């Protein structure tokens, strides 16, 4: 008899479309679907809407939508885990499968006017309130700020339904008040347990008129170096014109979060051409700790404050850089975006990740497998390198480790990793497996991408594969689900893959088949990989000049500001002075770190493959459930396990 | 203000989400002007120097310019309506000159300072008017009134507590400013008070089938219908297994099915149909449905 | 055990009724003291 | 200054003509605008399904691919832009009809190249997948590739790719450098003897564009 699936995420979320897929795999006719979604534990029903039919026309697909509610009810347990499982009736044959829930509702992001406001002074914020899917959304915030040691002084409670998404309000500084670090503190009203938060500080100031800027000539020291550190000085006015003074810069040591300073690595030198330059030579170094060991010097970093004055003597600005690592590799290998999981007698692919010490991506480092020299490949843009080998069947598992081979550099300065893979489960030991192979490029909205799935089973069954199911993962739900026909004799077949604004910033692609093999036993078998999206705007807000001539303007002066961007969108503007970035330059609000929160939000825990086909879904974010009785493994935890490090 | 100004702008699109787009940069610039560069805050009465700053950014034309210190009826200077305070400097090209000044405050309060200064042969000029905090002598302290606990079943007796805060009687503090009481209360959290509950180690052995005759049935179905209500309360299901829970829903389902049939048409149970009923059993399955 | 449990006994008794009458005294400072508030701060600021 | 219904040409000469039954076919499409100066952008799609569309990249060339099936007979390939808001009638189009590969004696025995089609600059790395097709009966005695690289009328680069039982599919990443500017071709095949004691051999090709630079 024919097995009818259900496919829906590992976590799900209130307050936001969830999709929920249909499938049922060799089924004949048609087979009326009816949705139901219960509580748990328990039974008093929270939604009993939607059905469907899945229909041989549609090769027994269907894929149908809710949304999770919030009430009292719901809100009530706030600290501990609590679930709701979803039946699913197909004809007669009910399956039912129990889900985690997360009480996120979505994001808050706040910004002010200044990083940085004097007491007895104005500050404005406005508060853009997005679901997971990053649209408008309309719900009432709750708003805090609190003092340096966190008493709340002033709360807010105001509903943006109707205003698009922008909560626009102001409150003034005292001047009675305690200078320092304020926070200010959101949550919506169905999701009291997830807060935001954004600092910024209060102090007595005056803003500067020019900038310091301390320029290393590497960002990381390398400890046999003899010369020691070279730091470039940069200075210019606000208005970009070249500053003429002199400076005093001083050395030290950060172990830890205590900072040590080196009172002798003082030198002063005066600025010139709106420039300077000072080395930190390899002997004060040794002579400022007092461990003669270098190898002990390995692993701490190392910081820079600098005091510049004009030659007018009347203004002063401190630019400080630290954190500036203390390594015996300018590079730093990772194996984060390879899977940690291979299949036994076919080619496995490897993503490596290499990194400068500081964090930022190496550009055309090249490295190699440490087995066998001839394989070798140059980073990309975004620090990834490509690498490949061609496993053996077996079932011990692979070590693999790659080392850079970067010309010129010692053997003790290429950085190198170690790690070892693990191999595919199948199912009885059947050595039927499933390959996915794709392109690895920065990929931008506009592209197509080219899908590859590889069959491997003998030939006896291999009529019996008359297609695969693949579902996109993208934010925390499915996005796309459907399924890829094949005929016999074609183990290999290409799906090209259009790439829209949706799969922003990154989606992960699952794949699996099913049949009855070996003697008389129901068979799936999964695969699965992670992709990355180039980090950009869902639409294209653009702010420039209008005016083409005219440099400089003066003063008071009309100018024409000309802002270009997607019709019915609704702008938000702010023009702040430099000086306040030079004084505080934390806490921008940017794109990036947008993105960079929705990854940390991601339910996925591994760039693809996995154990089984069980870990495949598990791993990438999904529950599998059949009628069959193969399901995905239980997880009761929102966050991702730890790696060993 | 002279200066490069950072335009940062966000959108909110409906259907293309919210976007942060890359910062704007505004250069505004005057090829000569003045910067008064002043303290945050000066102390009443006590002479203290300003340090106004004059550019010139000509590349081959040094500037003659008449720099002139305004009348203050709220500070002192050299600067009277009849006698004005001005001096002559030159700029050298591509170079600033700072000219400092002497004043004394006068009167508390964000108070008004402005210069001006004009070049000979040129008819370019500038003037800069800003204001700073005139603030009297002395400082701040926080310091505490008094901190106390409430307890209204306690102090007060019976469930009723009334107290005072006297003010602070502060005889340091300065004529005419500001002064706040900040007031702040705090619950105390009282936890425990809860003993410790099975781990569900062991227990999960207690999920049986029923089976056999009406009382058989319902030794069957006895420890499977606790089980499941004892771990809904001590909540745990994520040791014992979420998948287990439905099983069990299956069983103690299918043992309501079964314990039915052995039903006698006056509602009444035994082992059998056959079996007189069965008071004890009857008042049994009354406790367990 | 599970009776023991449900309803399980806790240390919370808050029902706290806390009022403060001003120097302006143009109306009453009041709030409430429960179990969703126990270690919730309130704080308020007078210019004199 | 062209007078033309269409705003776009589509051109076949940078795709290859003969396909592999029952193997999936790459299309590599050259759109172009009517002076002769690529297009970009433009959503080209198979006659077939509208489903199937590509954008064309930044050398005017599309990427389209079908899963073939081991018909013998040969396969029409009809090529349309699906560009929006233009009419259907503004919209080119280009028709061909490719021809299938034979094999020795007809024995159903292929060998399948398949690279990435994208703007190749000297210095990074390219995989190139090598996939056999055959009954698994004679699977075994294929233990390797042999290719050759042909460069500006000469052999840049050959070797041996090992291959071992079980493994049609194998992947040899291939680094990219200023010798193969501007194309190159690469060449493969395979050997052993089948049926009752005769040599087979069987061939493939494929060719390759390098991005304009100076060496
Ligand atoms: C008076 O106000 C100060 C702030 O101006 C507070 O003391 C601060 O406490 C934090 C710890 O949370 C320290 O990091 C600061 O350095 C302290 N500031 C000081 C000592 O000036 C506190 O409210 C009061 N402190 C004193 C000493 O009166
Ligand atoms: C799930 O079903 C919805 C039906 O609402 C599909 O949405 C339609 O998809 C077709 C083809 O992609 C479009 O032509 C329609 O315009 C869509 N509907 C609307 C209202 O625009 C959706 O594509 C299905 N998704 C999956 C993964 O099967
Ligand atoms: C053909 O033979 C030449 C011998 O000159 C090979 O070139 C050598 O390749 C090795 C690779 O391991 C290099 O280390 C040597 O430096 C090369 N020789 C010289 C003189 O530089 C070449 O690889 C062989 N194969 C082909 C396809 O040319």
């Amino acid at each position: 008899s024919p097995m009818y699936s259900i496919i829906t995420p590992n976590i799900l979320r209130l307050e936001s479309e969830e999709t929920m897929v249909l499938e049922a795999h060799d089924a004949q006719g048609d087979v009326p679907v009816t949705v139901t979604v219960h509580d748990f534990p328990g039974k008093k029903l929270v939604l009993s809407s939607e059905k469907t039919v899945l229909t041989p026309a549609t090769n027994h697909m269907g894929n149908v939508t809710f949304t999770i509610p919030a009430n009292r009810e719901f809100k009530s347990e706030k600290g501990r885990n609590k679930f709701v499982t979803v039946q699913a009736t197909f004809g007669t044959q009910v399956v039912e499968k129990v889900v985690l829930v997360s009480l996120q509702s979505g994001y808050l992001f706040i910004q002010t006017d200044k990083t940085i406001y004097t007491p007895g002074s104005t500050v404005l914020y406005r508060i853009f309130t997005v679901n997971h899917k990053l649209l408008p959304v309309g719900r009432t915030v709750m708003v805090n700020i609190e003092n340096p040691e966190g008493i709340p002084v002033k709360q807010d409670s105001l509903s943006s339904q109707n205003q698009l998404g922008v909560l626009p309000l102001s409150w003034d500084i005292p001047e009675l008040v305690n200078m320092g670090q304020w926070k200010i503190r959101a949550y919506y009203e169905n999701s009291p347990q997830q807060v935001f938060s954004t600092e910024f500080e209060v102090k007595e100031y005056v803003l500067p008129s020019f900038e310091v800027i301390v320029e290393p000539t590497e960002k990381f020291y390398y400890i046999y170096n003899e010369k020691g550190l070279e730091v470039t000085i940069t200075a210019r006015f606000l208005y970009g014109k070249k500053v003429e003074g002199t400076a005093f810069v001083i050395f030290g040591i950060q172990d830890g979060e205590q900072r040590i300073s080196l009172p002798e690595s003082l030198k002063r030198i005066p600025i010139e051409d709106g420039s300077g330059e000072v080395v930190l030579s390899r002997k004060v170094l040794l002579d400022g700790v007092q461990n003669p060991r270098a190898e002990d010097l390995v692993g701490k970093s190392l910081y820079v404050s600098a005091t510049v004055i004009l030659h007018s003597g009347s203004d002063m600005v401190q630019a400080e850089r630290s954190g500036i690592p203390i390594v015996t590799s300018p590079y730093q290998i990772h194996f984060t975006k390879t899977p940690k999981y291979f299949k036994p007698g076919m080619p496995f692919d490897l993503m490596v990740f290499v990194t400068n010490p500081d964090g930022s991506p190496a550009y055309r480092v090249p490295v190699a497998v440490q087995g066998e020299d001839t394989v070798q490949s140059l980073t990309q843009g975004d620090g990834v390198a490509k690498l490949s080998i061609n496993t053996h069947p077996s079932q011990k598992p692979l070590s693999i480790t790659v080392r850079t081979k970067k010309q010129e550099l010692s053997e003790a300065e290429q950085a190198t990793r170690t790690m070892q893979a693990l191999p595919y489960s199948t199912v009885g030991n059947s050595n039927n497996y499933l390959h996915l192979s794709v392109l690895r490029t920065e990929l931008r909205p506009g592209e197509t991408l080219n899908v590859n799935f590889l069959l491997r089973m003998d030939r006896a069954h291999e009529a019996k594969i008359r297609y695969y199911t693949y579902l996109i993962m993208n934010k925390g739900r499915l996005l796309k689900a459907g399924r890829q026909v094949r005929e016999p004799g074609q183990d290999l077949v290409v799906l090209p893959l259009s790439i829209t604004t949706d799969f922003i910033p990154s989606f992960r692609l699952v794949a699996y088949y099913t049949l009855i093999g070996a003697s008389g036993q129901r068979e799936v078998v999964a695969d699965s990989v992670w992709v990355d999206v180039k980090d950009s705007c869902v639409g294209s807000l653009v702010v420039k000049s209008g005016q083409s001539e005219d440099r400089q303007p003066v003063p008071g002066q009309q100018m024409t500001l000309k802002i270009e961007g997607d019709h019915g969108a609704r702008v938000v503007l702010v023009a702040v002075d430099k000086g306040v970035f030079v004084l505080n330059k934390k806490n921008k609000l940017t794109q990036s770190k947008i993105w960079d929160v929705v990854e940390k939000a991601d339910i996925g825990c591994t760039p693809g493959s996995g154990k089984d086909y069980a870990g495949v879904f598990s791993d990438a974010g999904l529950t599998f459930t059949s009628s069959s009785g193969q399901q995905t493994a239980q997880r009761a935890e929102l966050q991702c396990p730890q790696p060993a490090a | 203000s002279i200066t490069t100004w950072e335009i940062l702008a966000v959108s909110m699109s409906d259907k293309k989400g919210i976007c942060v787009a890359d910062p704007f940069e505004v250069t505004v610039m005057q090829d000569f002007f003045i910067d008064l560069r002043l303290p945050y805050s000066v102390v009443r009465n006590e002479q203290v120097e300003i340090r106004a700053v004059l550019y010139n950014y000509r590349q081959n034309q040094e500037l003659k310019v008449r720099v002139e210190l305004l009348h203050n009826p709220a500070f002192c200077s050299l600067a009277t309506t009849k006698r004005r305070h001005q001096q002559t400097v030159t700029i050298p090209p591509k170079s600033s000159l700072s000219v400092p000044y002497v004043i004394v405050p006068l009167k508390t309060g964000l108070q008004e300072v402005e210069v001006k200064a004009a070049v000979y042969h040129h008819f370019i000029s500038d003037g800069v008017r800003k204001s700073l905090k005139v603030v009297p002598e002395g400082i701040r302290m926080n310091k505490t009134v008094a901190v106390r606990t409430l307890d209204p079943e306690r102090l007060g007796r019976e469930g009723v507590q009334k107290e005072d805060i006297p003010p602070a009687d502060l005889s340091d503090q300065v004529p005419d400013t500001e002064s706040e009481t900040r007031i702040l209360l705090q619950g105390t959290p009282v936890a425990q008070m809860t003993e410790d509950a099975v781990d569900a180690e062991r227990l999960k052995h207690l999920i049986v089938t029923p089976s056999g005759c009406g009382e058989q049935n319902m030794i069957g179905m006895t420890p499977t219908v606790i089980a499941v209500h004892y771990l809904d309360e001590t909540e745990q299901w994520e040791k014992f297994g979420l998948e287990k829970r439905q099983g069990a829903l299956e069983l103690i389902k299918k043992g309501y099915t079964q314990q039915l049939a052995f039903r006698q048409p006056s509602s009444a149970f035994a082992a059998f149909v056959k079996r007189a009923p069965s008071t004890w059993l009857t008042a049994y399955v009354v406790k367990v449905f | 055990l599970a009776q023991y449990q449900k309803d399980a006994p806790d240390h919370q008794e808050l029902n706290l009724d806390v009022s403060l009458q001003l120097p302006s005294r143009s109306s009453k400072i009041t709030h409430r003291i429960h179990w969703e508030s126990a270690s919730l701060l309130r704080s308020e600021e007078t210019k004199e």
